[PDB]
């Protein structure tokens, strides 16, 4: 070899039994749901929060439809008239224009 | 009651060493105005120093250049050194060009309108082959004590083209002073006090000048005990509420409620404000879609609110 | 055989003394920086020289 690159960066667990252990890390969904610990919502909102950023792809996108969302809940008083309100709440989140229904929502939000 | 110094017999030893004589003095007042005058002469005094330079090939400091003896951190060490005494001006550029052999010195600097070189004779740079050139631009600026470069932010204001040689700036001409106290020769008063002042400098600030400076800046500090005596920000809030394009409903049960501001409105919960009259569960919706698209979710918690 | 291209960057930094940095003699007496003093406090001697 002509030349050879640097080891990558390795870790394992010293001093603990059950070795190597693990590591945790953050992902769009872990990050949508720590924000949305820390805005003020009720139980119902916050039920269908985290009903809508189960359904947030990895680009962000909002796969399943809002009606889906109504029906998922299944509980009366959370018709599509609150289920937006609360989506358009999620999508002023740190990535802005997260969970928006199409390319045309991410654009306009 | 008290007799004054006054300033004579100033002497001057060498170009930098110099002697400053304070003949009539006090019992004790010679320490008063001594001490005193050391700590505003070494702390506080005025002076030029090198701020950064710009070498042709150089572009940073860990480099060298071909032809030159020392590297790029030497030259930027030997320019720390440089003493200059500008006239009228805070931010003279000095040009240096020398293609040949021998030590480069201020000497060959090139001959600025008002700008003194003390000693001439300061080597910065060696050439070590004929057919080899140096040429670099040199700022120097005025100030007061040390500021160095990395501590220094306000000059990034400006992206600075990579190429720059800043050099940590001292600014104070002053190295060493001593001072002393002998027995005055005047032999009708029955004791009296002569202070003796000893400065090294840079030759760059003059010793009567220097006393001056810092004898004012003392009268300026005492000043002060010559007459003690003495003895609901962000702008998405506090903004019109018809501001969020609400229902017709909704204006006459806001004005009912006395909500006439963003914030005030965003401070109330959904329990409490389902009990104003004829809300409707769909238009308080309507309110939160309004609110919940500007990101002020209903509930949040301000501590004073002006009236503005 | 997997890669196809490496590069490497170098960098330089200047560290400058700071009191939470350690100092020694070689007696074995070693000690950390307390304080950085303005030179008009240090002590000085008869012909000025801190």
């Amino acid at each position: 070899t002509a030349g050879t690159p640097s080891g990558n960066g390795v870790d394992y667990q010293d001093d603990e039994l059950p070795v190597y252990q693990g590591e945790t890390t953050q992902s769009l969904q872990d990050y949508l749901m720590w924000q949305v610990e820390l805005t003020p919502f009720t139980d119902t909102d916050r039920a269908i929060a985290t009903s809508i950023v189960d359904a947030v792809d990895d680009t962000g996108y909002l796969t399943i439809q809002i009606e889906d969302i109504v029906d998922s809940i299944g509980d009366d008083e959370i018709g599509l008239e609150e289920v937006e309100a609360v989506l358009k709440r999620i999508q002023r989140f740190d990535p802005v224009g997260v969970a928006a229904k199409d390319l045309r929502d991410c654009l306009l939000i | 009651e008290f007799l004054k110094p006054r300033l004579v017999d100033i002497e001057q030893v060498s170009s930098t060493h110099a002697k400053v004589t304070l003949e009539p003095l006090e019992r004790g007042f010679g320490h008063t105005l001594g001490n005193a005058l050391r700590r505003i002469l070494l702390s506080s005094m005025p002076g030029c120093a090198v701020t950064e330079v710009e070498i042709d090939g150089v572009l940073h400091e860990y480099s060298t250049k071909e032809g030159v003896q020392e590297d790029i951190l030497e030259i930027l060490l030997n320019l720390k050194g440089l003493a200059v005494r500008v006239q009228g001006k805070d931010e003279v550029i000095l040009t240096l060009n020398k293609s040949g052999i021998g030590p480069v010195t201020a000497a060959d600097i090139t001959h600025d309108g008002d700008v003194e070189i003390v000693k001439p004779q300061h080597v910065i740079c060696h050439l070590t082959d004929e057919n080899a050139s140096i040429s670099m631009r040199i700022k120097v600026q005025r100030g007061r004590g040390y500021v160095p470069a990395s501590t220094r932010i306000h000059s990034e204001e400006d992206e600075r083209p990579i190429g720059r040689l800043l050099v940590d700036a001292c600014y104070s001409p002053v190295e060493r002073i001593a001072y002393n106290v002998e027995a005055a020769r005047v032999e009708q008063r029955t004791d009296l006090d002569k202070l003796v002042i000893e400065m090294e400098t840079n030759g760059t600030i003059d010793p009567e000048e220097a006393i001056r400076r810092a004898a004012t800046i003392l009268a300026e500090q005492l000043e002060a005990f010559v007459d003690l005596r003495d003895v609901e920000f962000d702008p998405i809030l506090l903004r019109p509420v018809d501001d969020l394009e609400l229902t017709v409903r909704s204006a006459n049960c806001l004005k009912a409620e006395a909500i006439h501001y963003i914030g005030d409105l965003v401070q109330r919960t959904e329990v409490e404000l389902l009990k104003t009259p004829n809300l409707g569960k769909k238009s308080l919706t309507e309110i939160k879609d309004v609110l919940a698209s500007r990101g002020l979710s209903l509930g949040m918690r301000l501590e004073n609110w002006p009236p503005a | 055989p997997g890669v196809l291209k490496i590069v490497k960057v170098y960098l330089a930094v200047k560290r400058r003394i700071q009191p939470g940095d350690k100092m020694a003699g070689r007696h074995g007496n070693k000690g950390v920086i307390s304080k950085i003093n303005p030179i008009e406090d240090m002590p000085y001697d008869e012909n000025g020289t801190p």
